[PDB]
């Protein structure tokens, strides 16, 4: 009996929800229960993106499954440059400041090739052109080596249709697209499977078909990216058990618990609640709010998405002459990282040695860099990018900041406490209120009170005896979220969630 | 052309 | 060493040029020299059309070649209807007055299937539709069973690209199209062959690649459909020998030998004369006209495209009650068949038991029918359509008429003589005056002199003893075009044409 | 009718 956790994909940089799924696989692994991640969307880099966190046996990707590459490993690395010049007798012009080549034969421009790496061992894509230099086709290579998809283009490099191969070059899926409000949308899918040909109108229906091939009597599904996974489970028979896992606040205006509409990402889930065995949310308070709001139609339970282990890296080895503040947060607007650059702008007047290190990725990267540059803070505020392992960055961190206006839990908050780093955070739903006890492991601050935020941060900098105190309190709070107590809650859940 | 790459 | 007679395709009704090719294939067989016809254009009904005249080993088609379908025969028919209902659990809804079904999956519309026969043995095409009832793909089946080509459609059923399969379903060629003056034209072709990938800009370059793969040292090519084959041979190396064969007058206005431009269908050939080992025409006079015009740049030789056997079917079993005149010619303007209908109008008042039977097909058939009604000649002039065997129709024919203004030889003229049917023909370039000796086996008449036409045809009607004499002269002249006579010329030609 | 666009 297999436990399947169903999300969308794993990016090159892990999101919160993807980390929660990996956390859960590791907890099931340690208690001995079978679990696999299930990934729905086409991602020819998945095998690479998974490598730091899980093994090729711990996940099934739906396109891998129909493409006959599920559990397939990296290939013998193949030298495309040499094949094209030595075997094909093409001529290559390298493009400046890239891993790209233009490809000519017979005084014609044939192809544009883009590699992932500088040793040109990972071919990424190849564009093909006709006699007039229209880009008629794009070939997309899986990082394991095989050609994964060919996209046919119409008019202004618009996506008309895509073909998906097994590693031998047999076609296994076809997708046909139409543009609606400037974006391409699937209108038809053809899948060649089990010696038959199957027809679908969209990726939800293909999803549902995939789930039904995976399922054996006794398996259990967790629906973790609900804007895609719930529409899929809504098309599968009720005899397949599934649990809905919320990862964020559930309503649009969190201040109208009773009347605010459900977020768009959770609507299909809430509009078909009786399909689901239960809802799992991270925090106590969200349990109480969701159960009242759905009038107890199905069970609601709280299991934190994050846990603490004991740390085998240094903890609180501080540089005494400089203060290091940290933010572990996406470069995205609801994190409101601009407020922390403003906080630093004020603080440098009193702490000449202060630094703020912002670990993340996202869209606000440019605006935030331009804000730091407009204030001359380039020597005090660093956008460090995404690090896959933050362990050494916590070692000398004095404080963590959270200026977000909505959270489901905040894994970063629990990671900070587990590494001894007190946290100062706006008192927002959900997470901070349960993880921070003011004056014990940090401080809770009224949402968007930049004035109070400065005062409490400065007080802790002014008083390193406090910061030590809250650091011991931090390791204490984190111990309540131990690997062991989460296993207990998970094991009890899986033992009771099926009917008997 | 710059339309050659993506 | 193999001899290759390169045309373009084979239709339902055998044409002149196609019969010239098949005649030549039969002559090389009779003398023991290997010979095959080469067809260029994609035609998934070609194995049907050819079955009546040659065998499957007597020809190579280019698309069959790269689709690995050369020398493949029919499969035993697949019961698609039964596979769709019993194995796929689709629902079929017959389209009334058609061999067509609409195909549904549980009330969802997927496919429109058109069979060729009313027995549903020969699937012709299948259209695929998306969730909005767009026609995104058309599957075209070869009459032999397998799926030959899929066409991807965009906007208003415009062709965007085509994929061509071997009989196993592997893709072997890809064509990409752009629209120019409202018609699709090939802008790129990708061929998968000999484990490599080849790129072309148009069908002519693909043709030239095909000629190169066919060639083995000592082979000889004959270019018979020069509007397509000359451009192809212009892109092949001079080391591949090719003879150009003209089948019509060579210039747009035959009365201006020195000055008229070459017909469009020969331009590309005459502009690259030194590529060709020789030019072959059918008649003496055209040899001398052409060798002058090209200033003797390459050899010009005459070998008639037609030959006679002796006939085992009956000859000159005439009805003593009526006069049967015949015309054996396309219903096409240069044959000027309206003039023979005028002739009958004038003769019917003098010899009322007359009949004119016109065998052929073409665009003029409506004007010719309207002309017959205008004159009230429905009882006397019979548009008989195209008959694939004429032997019985010549048995009771008194006289054959030719009113054409332009011929290369006229296979129908020699065929008439060989059945002992004397001929009255305008004296035009090229053929009639080499095939008819006035007062021996017919009469020649100044071009478009319709009075002289009436006079001489009346003369032969008045003198059945003359018609008997001209009949026997016809069997005699036909002997000068015997199979043995033609073999003797082809053998000498093939022995001398290659270099040494 | 619109259903005639399904053929050819
Ligand atoms: O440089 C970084 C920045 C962030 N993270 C991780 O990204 C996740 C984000 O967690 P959170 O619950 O805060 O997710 P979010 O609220 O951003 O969706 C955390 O586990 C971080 O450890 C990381 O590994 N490296
Ligand atoms: O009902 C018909 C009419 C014509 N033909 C054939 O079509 C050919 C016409 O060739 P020809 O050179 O006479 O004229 P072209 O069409 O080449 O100008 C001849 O061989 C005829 O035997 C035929 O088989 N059946
Ligand atoms: C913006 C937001 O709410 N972030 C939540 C985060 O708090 C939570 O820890 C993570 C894993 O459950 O999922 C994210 O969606
Ligand atoms: C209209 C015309 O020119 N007809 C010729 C015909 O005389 C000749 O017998 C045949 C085969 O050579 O080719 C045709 O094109
Ligand atoms: C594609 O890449 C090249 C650099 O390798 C760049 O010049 C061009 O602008 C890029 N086009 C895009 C981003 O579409
Ligand atoms: C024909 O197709 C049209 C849509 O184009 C549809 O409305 C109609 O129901 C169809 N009729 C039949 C007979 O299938
Ligand atoms: C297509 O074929 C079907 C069946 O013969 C017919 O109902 C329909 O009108 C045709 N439409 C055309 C002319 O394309």
């Amino acid at each position: 009996a297999m436990n399947y956790f169903v999300g969308n994909s794993l990016g090159v940089n892990l999101t919160g929800i993807e980390k929660a799924i990996i956390n859960r696989l590791n907890l099931f692994k340690e208690m001995g229960r079978p679990a696999q991640c299930v990934f729905l969307s086409w991602n020819r880099y998945l095998y690479r993106n998974a490598q730091n966190y899980i093994t090729s046996s711990d996940y099934i990707n739906m396109y891998d499954f129909f493409q006959e590459a599920t559990y397939l490993e990296r290939n013998e690395p193949f030298d495309w440059l040499s094949y094209w010049t030595d075997e094909c007798h093409y001529t290559l012009k390298h493009v400046e400041n890239s891993h790209d080549f233009r490809i000519y034969d017979q005084e014609r421009f044939l192809m544009y090739a883009h590699f992932q790496d500088p040793k040109y061992r990972i071919l990424d894509y190849v564009n093909h052109f006709d006699s007039q230099r229209r880009k008629v086709k794009r070939d997309f290579y899986d990082v394991r080596g095989f050609l994964s998809c060919s996209r046919i283009l119409v008019d202004k490099q618009q996506t008309l249709c895509e073909f998906f191969y097994n590693p031998e070059g047999d076609t296994k899926l076809e997708k046909y697209f139409s543009y609606k409000d400037g974006k391409p949308e699937v209108q038809k899918i053809i899948v060649y499977y089990a010696n038959k040909q199957y027809f679908f109108n969209n990726e939800t229906e293909l999803g549902a078909f995939f789930i039904k091939q995976l399922y054996q009597h006794g398996d259990l599904f967790f629906s973790d990216r609900n804007v895609y996974t719930a529409p899929i489970f809504n098309l599968t028979p009720e005899s397949i058990p599934v649990v809905a896992v919320l990862h964020s606040t559930h309503i649009k205006n969190i201040d109208a618990l009773d009347s605010s509409p459900f977020k768009n990402v959770y609507k299909a889930m809430f509009e078909n609640l009786s399909r689901y065995r239960a809802i799992i949310v991270s925090t106590e308070q969200q349990k109480l709010d969701v159960e009242k709001r759905i009038n107890h139609t199905i069970p609601v339970v709280n299991i934190p998405v994050g846990y603490s282990e004991t740390i085998d890296t240094p903890v609180q080895t501080l540089d005494q002459r400089s203060v290091k503040l940290i933010s572990v947060a996406r470069y995205s607007p609801e994190k409101q990282l601009h407020q922390q650059i403003e906080l630093i702008k004020r603080l440098v007047s009193y702490v000449p040695k202060i630094e703020l290190h912002m670990y993340g990725f996202g869209s606000e990267s440019k605006k935030l860099n331009e804000l730091i540059q407009k204030y001359g803070l380039e020597n005090h505020v660093y956008l460090r990018g995404f690090l896959s392992n933050l362990d050494q960055e916590y070692s000398d961190a004095y404080l963590s900041l959270i200026t977000s206006n909505m959270e489901g839990f905040s894994l970063a908050l629990l990671e900070s406490l587990a590494h001894g780093v007190p946290v100062i955070s706006y008192d927002i739903k959900y997470g901070p209120n349960e993880l921070i006890t003011s004056d014990f492991n940090g401080y809770l601050i009224t949402k968007n009170d930049e004035d109070a935020l400065f005062d409490k941060v400065k007080y802790v900098i002014d008083h390193p005896e406090v910061q030590q105190r809250l650091s011991k309190g931090s390791l204490a709070k984190a111990q309540q979220y131990s690997k062991a107590s989460l296993i207990k809650q998970w094991d009890q859940f899986v033992r009771l969630i099926l009917e008997h | 052309s710059d339309s050659d790459s993506d």
